[PDB]
RNA sequence: GGAGGUCAACAUCAAGAACUGUGGGCCUUUGCCUAUAGAACUUAUAACGAACAUGGUUCUUGCCUUUUACCAGAAC
């Protein structure tokens, strides 16, 4: 499993953009909430 | 006919008589052969009629 | 972007169980005995008083 | 077996010719039930239909009674009517049972073919229905269970 | 109900059993 | 990619060899024309179509018709079959788009919609599942669950 | 008062209500698919 | 559930079939349409008859008989 | 004959007797056996 | 009361008295399927009916009034019912009350217990509209009476009136002696068709007068539903009567509109 | 509780000469190897039927004005 396929995400990203993945993930599939 | 099989169909296991006593409209009895012949002359005759 | 994986085994999913149910829907409606076997109160109403 | 007298029908046994001129006056009632008697109203045919139904039972209760209550008769008298179709087995068999001792037929007790649940009217006692009247204070409007024309089935009435 | 009010009861039925018509 | 299926004009279908451009074998059964020809993925199966008002599939296995679909008012010139879901989607003068259900040859969908005739289907496995072009210039991304135009 | 001009479209048979005769040829025949590997 | 069948006189029988017998009033409307029905199962009805011929040394078979 | 309708069982026919079938003298020597319930409808119902 | 609610109802006709069905030699030979005749077509036909109802002396109590049924029976309405205190349905003339426990179902459907069609009919036939409540009858062939010719339209009138008038409540009653027609109109939908099913196919004057013995050949007058009426007149008459009725069941609204807020 | 029933429902009946469960080891559930228990019915001049009908498509024919209805072989 890739971890783009992990995420459920798709595939030059900078720093900034992993970051905001993160965010983007993290309000989608929120641990404490689900 | 020992050449050419047809080795049939399971699940032909439901039968018209079988589904159709089921209903409400099927009532079973036993009668006289020869009376069970005159009565589906008769009652073919009113179906063609 | 290409439609990424888990998309199309939802559309897929819901599509395919869509058109089981026209199929059988069609299946059950003409005339054969044979053509079925390849095959809830639910109002509530007003207020459901 | 059959009703006819087909020469592999075994001759009656002892105990027969006392019983025969009651029977017959069954059979040939049953001979003017089916004479068709012609009627436009349904009502009048499905009481015609009645007619029949009753005579069977009629004449069943008749043989019962000399069997399992009176002991009038042989066993042997009665299997060989039950051979020669004179009596049903299955609704003796339902006589013989607690609750059904004075059952119209083996419809009314069907399970299946009602719509909703089952076993018409006809096997309510009279007892009760008279009270969900009350309720209503409608009286009650039952008269004859259609497929055979009973009254109370249930043997309390 | 009673048993005696069902024996007595009953026999007000026209025709034995049990096609006898109440009323 | 070891081979060509190629329609023709003359009504055969002509199986080619990719590699040396041999001709491997031909398969009739059209009597008209045959406007289009598709070859399946999950399945050996080879749906061909035509002028003459009629789908037919074929088995790639014994090389022999298996099923023919029918329906059409007049001749089909297009066939896509729907990736995953065991579909063909068949088009032509109808005017209408037939989404037939590959095992039972029941025509389950209609697509209504485009003013004439329909020249060339898509099929996607996403939303739009069926794209259609036709002669009334336009281009229609359809819907096809609830059987309109998305 | 002669020829086509047009083509009957599908769309009003679509909707008609339907007859339901059987067919002969609608009867159940290869009743299997056949999956590639 | 499934208490099987109830097996009937057979005068009943035959007051049904001797009383269709002439048909003319409105309460037949559906008899009627009954009939054309029962058309498509008569080939059958036909075999299941001619199967159950009584054979030469038996005078009378008598045989159960499912009726509409 | 055509115009001849076809006569009613429960009149006709019902009271009428069945006038012998086929069957066969047998023998009682040598048939003993199989000479009872041979010509039965169904030839043994009731055994056991 | 005294009347009819004590007596209970009383056979009209024996069973056996019943018509025969298929209707005599319209044709050619009988068929079955459809209850008619073949080929050619006889004079058209159309008979009076050898029945007629007598409100007071038939009509009595039923089982439908023990067991609550809605509906009137229509055979008694033609009085040819033959299962009397059998019956299943109402013996008696509507009244108020009972047309007060049909009142939510009289919009589909007749007093009779029949459902009614859109478009009413291209001769104004059988049953009305579920659209328009038409309470008005029109009466015609008025050669029911067969070839006697009276002394004034008083006969026609008269003799008229005296026959609705039996059957429920009259609003108002007009001959129209130019073109032979009767216009009668009632307080109820439902003694209008009470009244249409009673009086179609039937005659004239006296239990005796005259060729009274003969009037088994006449032809029967036709009692069919009625168009509205043109003259201004009348046409103010519904139009008023619509608008006061219109501003009664506003109260209503206004009532449980009111009790909604 | 035993015997039955011209009673019903639900399972299963053409295949690596072929079934299922369980114990253990390896890969990483599948799958392979090893150990153990039980296998009704149907099969070798091969099959549920010691019997034997029809229909569809596609080819080849045969009658032969054309269609139904057909002639007699094959494959599915
Ligand atoms: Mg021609
Ligand atoms: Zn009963
Ligand atoms: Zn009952
Ligand atoms: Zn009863
Ligand atoms: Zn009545």
């Amino acid at each position: 499993l890739n971890l783009y396929d992990v995420l459920e995400l798709p595939t030059y990203d900078d720093l900034p953009q992993i970051k905001r993945k993160y965010r983007t993930l993290a309000l989608k599939y929120h641990p404490d909430k689900h | 006919n020992e050449l050419h099989p047809t080795l049939p169909t399971n699940h032909n296991k439901t039968k018209l008589l079988k589904s159709l006593k089921n209903t409400k409209y099927f009532q079973q009895t036993t009668i006289d052969w020869v009376e069970a012949g005159l009565q589906l002359c008769r009652q073919g005759h009113n179906m063609l009629n | 972007p290409l439609p990424t994986k888990a998309e199309i085994q939802e559309c897929t999913a819901r599509t395919k169980s869509y058109i089981q149910r026209l199929v059988n829907a069609k299946l059950a409606n003409s005339n054969n005995r044979a053509s079925s076997r390849y095959v809830a109160p639910a109002n509530l109403l007003l207020n459901n008083s | 077996m059959p009703r006819i007298k087909t020469r592999r029908s075994k001759p009656a046994p002892d105990g027969f010719e006392k019983i025969k001129p009651t029977l017959t006056d069954f059979e040939i009632q049953l001979r003017d039930a089916q004479k068709d008697k012609s009627s436009k109203l349904a009502a009048k045919s499905n009481e015609q239909l009645w007619e029949i139904m009753q005579l069977h039972h009629q004449r069943s209760r008749y043989i019962y009674t000399l069997y399992y209550k009176r002991k009038a008769i042989s066993k042997d008298l009665y299997d060989w009517l039950i051979k020669e179709k004179y009596a049903d087995k299955l609704l003796i068999a339902k006589w013989r049972k607690t609750g059904y001792e004075k059952l119209c037929c083996l419809r009314c007790i069907q399970k299946n073919e009602t719509n909703n649940g089952s076993t018409c009217i006809c096997r309510v006692p009279r007892a009760q229905l008279e009270e969900e009247a009350r309720k209503k204070g409608t009286q009650v409007s039952f008269h004859q269970c259609v497929h055979c024309g009973c009254r109370g089935c249930a043997s309390t009435d | 109900f009673t048993k005696s009010e069902l024996k007595r009861r009953r026999k007000t039925r026209k025709g034995d059993g049990p096609w006898g018509s109440w009323s | 990619n070891e081979w060509f299926i190629t329609g023709s004009n003359d009504t055969t279908m002509k199986v080619w060899d990719l590699a040396t451009g041999k001709l491997k074998t031909t398969l009739a059964g059209h009597v008209m024309t045959v406007r289009d020809v598709a070859v399946s993925d999950r399945h050996p199966y080879l749906f061909s179509v035509s002028e003459d008002k009629t789908v037919k599939c074929w088995d790639l296995e014994k090389n022999q018709i298996i099923r023919d679909y029918y329906g059409h008012l007049s001749g089909v010139r297009t066939v896509s079959i729907h990736p995953t879901l065991d579909l063909i989607a068949t088009a032509g003068r109808d005017s209408v788009i037939k989404l037939w259900d590959m095992r039972t040859r029941i025509p389950v969908i209609t697509l209504v919609g485009h003013k004439g005739p329909i020249n060339q289907v898509q099929c996607t496995p996403v939303d739009p599942q069926v794209v259609s072009s036709s002669t009334d210039a336009t281009v229609r991304l359809w819907d096809v669950v609830a059987g309109k135009t998305m | 008062h002669r020829p086509q001009l047009e083509a009957r479209s599908g769309a009003k048979a679509a909707a008609y209500t339907p007859t339901g005769i059987e067919h002969a040829r609608l009867l159940p025949g290869h009743t299997t698919l056949k999956y590639r590997k | 559930l499934y208490t099987p069948k109830a097996e009937m006189p057979p005068e009943h029988l035959r007051k049904i079939i001797n009383t269709h017998s002439d048909m003319a009033s409105k309460m037949y409307n559906t008899d009627k349409k009954a009939f054309l029905g029962a058309l498509k199962y008569l080939p059958h009805a036909i075999l299941k008859l001619l199967e159950n011929m009584p054979h030469p040394w038996e005078q009378a078979k008598e045989v159960k008989v499912l009726y509409h | 004959d055509d115009d001849e309708p076809p006569l009613s069982y429960e009149q006709h026919i019902e009271n009428i007797e069945p006038l012998d079938p086929i069957n066969l003298p047998l023998d009682s020597q040598d048939d003993e056996y199989v000479k009872d319930w041979l010509y039965d409808s169904r030839p043994l119902e009731e055994d056991s | 009361m005294t009347s009819w609610r004590d007596k209970s109802a009383k056979v009209q006709v024996k069973e056996s008295e019943l018509p025969s069905s298929i209707p005599a030699q319209t044709g050619l030979t009988f068929n079955i399927w459809y209850n008619k005749w073949s080929q050619g077509f006889a004079g058209n036909t159309r008979f009076v009916s050898p029945f007629a109802l007598q409100p007071q002396l038939h009509s009595g109590k039923t089982r439908g009034d023990n067991d609550g049924q809605l509906f009137f029976c229509l055979f008694f309405a033609k009085g040819m019912c033959c299962l009397g205190p059998k019956c299943e349905y109402l013996h008696h003339i509507p009244d108020e009350e009972d047309i007060g426990k049909l009142a939510l179902r009289t919009e589909v459907l007749d007093c009779f217990g029949r459902e009614k069609f859109a478009d009413y009919r291209e001769d104004m036939g059988g049953i009305g509209s579920f659209r328009k409540k038409n309470k008005t009858l029109y009466v015609g062939g008025i050669d029911g009476a067969l070839n006697s010719k009276h002394l004034k339209p008083a006969q026609i009138e008269s003799r008229i009136r005296f026959v609705f008038s039996r059957l429920g409540d009259i609003d108002r009653i007009r001959y129209v002696e130019s073109k032979n027609c009767g216009f009668v109109k009632f307080k109820y939908q439902a003694n209008a068709e009470f009244a249409k099913e009673a009086m179609s196919n039937q005659t004239l004057l006296l239990p005796s007068d005259k060729e009274w013995d003969d009037r088994r050949e006449g032809t029967g007058l036709l009692v069919k539903w009625a168009n509205e009426d043109p003259d201004p007149a009348a046409q103010k008459r519904l139009q008023e009567e619509l608008k006061l009725e219109s501003l009664n069941m506003m109260v209503h609204l206004i009532n449980n509109n009111t009790n909604s807020a």
